[PDB]
C-alpha cells in the first residue's frame, strides 16, 4: 500500500525518466536477462542479443506501461487489466521474476538518476514496483 | 563457489574502487529505510524514525563498516564463501533468527548502492557478476538453515 | 488483487467460522507458535503455554479482525489502518511471519471445514490472507 | 531433521493411513491451482485450464503419487535427507531450475492436504512434526543450489 508521500516520490522520480523511457526499459531488461538468465525462457522466440532492436522496442513497451501505472496509481487493477491478462492468465509468470525485473529497474534508475535516487525515493519506488508486480501476477477476473 | 574467471576479474576490479568507509553504512541504512521491519533487529541503535535519522545515525554507519568488511572478506575468498561466513551464519541464524530473505534483500540493496555510486560504470556484465557474489554471500549466511 | 469470485469464495468460507471465531483463531495461533517457534518472539509478554487464556482471547481478536476484513474486502487499507499502525509502525513484524500465520489459518480451515476448502476456495483464501498481510506490513499513513 | 520419539510415532502413525492413490495428486493439484505459475513446469500434462481439470487430470494424479513416494522415502531416511534426495535435487535445480521457494510452498500444500484429509486428527503438535519434515525435504531438494 502506497502512502501519499510514496505516490509523490514515484511521480516525481519517474517523471524524470521522460524521453529515456525505451532506453531505461531496454537496459533493465538487458540487466535482468544477463544477471538472471533463466528469465530468458519467458521470451523463447525473441532476439535477446545485446543491443537487439526487439529488446529496445520491448523496453519501450515496459517503460510506457509503467508510465501508465504511475498515472493511475490509485486505479492500477483497472488500468493494468490487459497486462494482468497477459502475465498472470497466459504467461503465468512466477512472481520471483517480477522481483528480479523490479530490482533491475531500480539498478537502472540508480545508475542514471543519482540525484533523484534518495533512500526515501528508493523505498517508494520499490513499493510501487511491488504493487505493479502484484497486479500483473494476479488473476482478478 | 562458481564465478567464472571473467566474473572474478570484474568484481575484483570494481571493488578496488569502492569506498569501504561509506558504502556499507549506505547499504545498511537503505535496508532499514526500504525494508522497515529490519529496524526491529537494531533496537539499541537509537533514532531510526525517519530516512534522514537512519542515514545519519552514527551506529548505523559504524555497523555498515563491519558489514562491508565481511563482504570484502567474502570477495577475497570467492571459492570458500561458506567458510568465510560460517561464524556470522551461526550468529544471524541460530542467535538472531534473521529470516534469510533479508540476506537477499541486503545483497540487492548493496547492488543498488554500487549502481548509485558508479553510474554507467556499473554495466550489466559488472552487475551480473556482483549478483553472483551477493547470492553466494546470502546462501553462505543462510548455511546454518541448510 | 481479488477477483469477484475470490471475494465470494472468501465470504462463503469464512462465513462458516461463525461462533468458532475464537476457537479457530486460537488454534491457528497455537499451530503457529508450535510449528514456527521464532514467531513466539513477538509475544514475549504473553503466556504462551498451551490452552493459555491469553492466547484464547487473542485468537478471538484475530478472527474478528479477519471477519471485519472480509466485510471490507474492497477497502482494506482504510478498514485496517489501525492494525497496520500496530503491525507495521509499532511492532515492525517481518512479513515472513504473516506467511506463517496465513498458512496456519489455512490449515485450521482445512481441518475444520473440509467441504468449504476446495482447491479454488483455498486459492482465494490464500490471496485474501496475502492481501491482508500486505496492508498490515505496509506503512501508508 | 530431529523429531522427538513421540513426534516420530505420531508422524508415522498418521502417514500409515495416508491414501497413497489421492493425497499426492491433491497436493500437486492444489499447488498448480493456488500458485498457477507452477503450471509452466508441466506443459506436457494436458488440460490444466481449470481447477477441476487440474485436480482430475490423470497425469497430475500419477505424478503426485511419485511426489508422495518421495516424501515417503524421506520419512524413512530422516537421518540422510541430503543423500536420499541428491538425484532429485540435481533434477529440480540443475535441470528444471525450480525456484526453491516453490519447494517450500509444495511442502506446505501437502500439510494443508493432510489437515484436509485427517480433520481434528491433524493436531497442532502433529502439524509441528510434519513442518519439520517438509522443511527438511524442501532443503534437501534445494541442496544443489547451496
Ligand atoms: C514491471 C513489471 C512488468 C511490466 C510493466 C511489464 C509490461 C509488459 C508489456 C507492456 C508487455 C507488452 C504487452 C503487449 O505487447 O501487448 C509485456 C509483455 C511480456 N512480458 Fe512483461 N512486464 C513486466 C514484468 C515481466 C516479467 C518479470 C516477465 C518475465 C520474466 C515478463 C514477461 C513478458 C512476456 C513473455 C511478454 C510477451 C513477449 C511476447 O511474446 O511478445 N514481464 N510486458
Ligand atoms: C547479507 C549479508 C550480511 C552480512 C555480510 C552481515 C554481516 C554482519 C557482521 C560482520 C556483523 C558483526 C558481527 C559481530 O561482530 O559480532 C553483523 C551483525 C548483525 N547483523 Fe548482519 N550481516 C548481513 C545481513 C544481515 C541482515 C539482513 C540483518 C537483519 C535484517 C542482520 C542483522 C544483524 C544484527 C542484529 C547484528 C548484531 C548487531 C549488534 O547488535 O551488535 N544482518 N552482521
Ligand atoms: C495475518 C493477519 C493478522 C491479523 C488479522 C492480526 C490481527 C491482530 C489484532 C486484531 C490484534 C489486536 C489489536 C488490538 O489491540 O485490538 C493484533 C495484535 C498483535 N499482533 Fe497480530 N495480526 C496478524 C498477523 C500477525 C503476525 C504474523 C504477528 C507476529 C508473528 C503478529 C503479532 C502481533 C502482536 C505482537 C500483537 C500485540 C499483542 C498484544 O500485546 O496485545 N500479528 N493482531
Ligand atoms: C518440494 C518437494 C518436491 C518433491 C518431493 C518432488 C518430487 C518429484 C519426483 C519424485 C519427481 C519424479 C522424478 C523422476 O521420476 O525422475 C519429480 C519430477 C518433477 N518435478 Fe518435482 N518435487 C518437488 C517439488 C517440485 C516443484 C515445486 C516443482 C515445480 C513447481 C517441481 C517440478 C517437477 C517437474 C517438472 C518434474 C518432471 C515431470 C515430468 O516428468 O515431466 N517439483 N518431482
Ligand atoms: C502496497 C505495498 C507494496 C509493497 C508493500 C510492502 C511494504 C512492506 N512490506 N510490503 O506494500
Ligand atoms: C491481490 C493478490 C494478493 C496476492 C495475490 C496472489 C495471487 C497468486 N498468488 N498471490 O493476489
Amino acid at each position: 500500500v502506497l502512502s501519499p508521500a510514496d505516490k509523490t516520490n514515484v511521480k516525481a522520480a519517474w517523471g524524470k525518466v521522460g524521453a529515456h523511457a525505451g532506453e531505461y526499459g531496454a537496459e533493465a531488461l538487458e540487466r535482468m536477462f544477463l544477471s538472471f538468465p533463466t528469465t530468458k525462457t519467458y521470451f523463447p522466440h525473441f532476439d535477446l542479443s545485446h543491443g537487439s532492436a526487439q529488446v529496445k522496442g520491448h523496453g519501450k513497451k515496459v517503460a510506457d506501461a509503467l508510465t501508465n501505472a504511475v498515472a493511475h496509481v490509485d486505479d492500477m487493477p483497472n488500468a493494468l487489466s490487459a497486462l494482468s491478462d497477459l502475465h498472470a492468465h497466459k504467461l503465468r509468470v512466477d512472481p520471483v521474476n517480477f522481483k528480479l525485473l523490479s530490482h533491475c529497474l531500480l539498478v537502472t534508475l540508480a545508475a542514471h538518476l543519482p540525484a533523484e535516487f534518495t533512500p526515501a525515493v528508493h523505498a517508494s519506488l520499490d513499493k510501487f514496483l511491488a504493487s505493479v508486480s502484484t497486479v500483473l501476477t494476479s488473476k482478478y477476473r | 563457489v562458481h564465478l567464472t574467471p571473467e566474473e572474478k576479474s570484474a568484481v575484483t576490479a570494481l571493488w578496488g574502487k569502492v569506498n569501504v568507509d561509506e558504502v556499507g553504512g549506505e547499504a545498511l541504512g537503505r535496508l532499514l529505510v526500504v525494508y522497515p521491519w529490519t529496524q526491529r533487529f537494531f533496537e539499541s541503535f537509537g533514532d531510526l524514525s525517519t530516512p534522514d535519522a537512519v542515514m545519519g545515525n552514527p551506529k548505523v554507519k559504524a555497523h555498515g563498516k563491519k558489514v562491508l568488511g565481511a563482504f570484502s572478506d567474502g570477495l577475497a575468498h570467492l571459492d570458500n564463501l561458506k567458510g568465510t561466513f560460517a561464524t556470522l551464519s551461526e550468529l544471524h541464524c541460530d542467535k538472531l533468527h534473521v529470516d534469510p530473505e533479508n540476506f537477499r534483500l541486503l545483497g540487492n540493496v548493496l547492488v543498488c548502492v554500487l549502481a548509485h555510486h558508479f553510474g554507467k560504470e556499473f554495466t550489466p556484465p559488472v552487475q551480473a557478476a556482483y549478483q553472483k557474489v551477493v547470492a553466494g554471500v546470502a546462501n553462505a549466511l543462510a548455511h546454518k538453515y541448510h
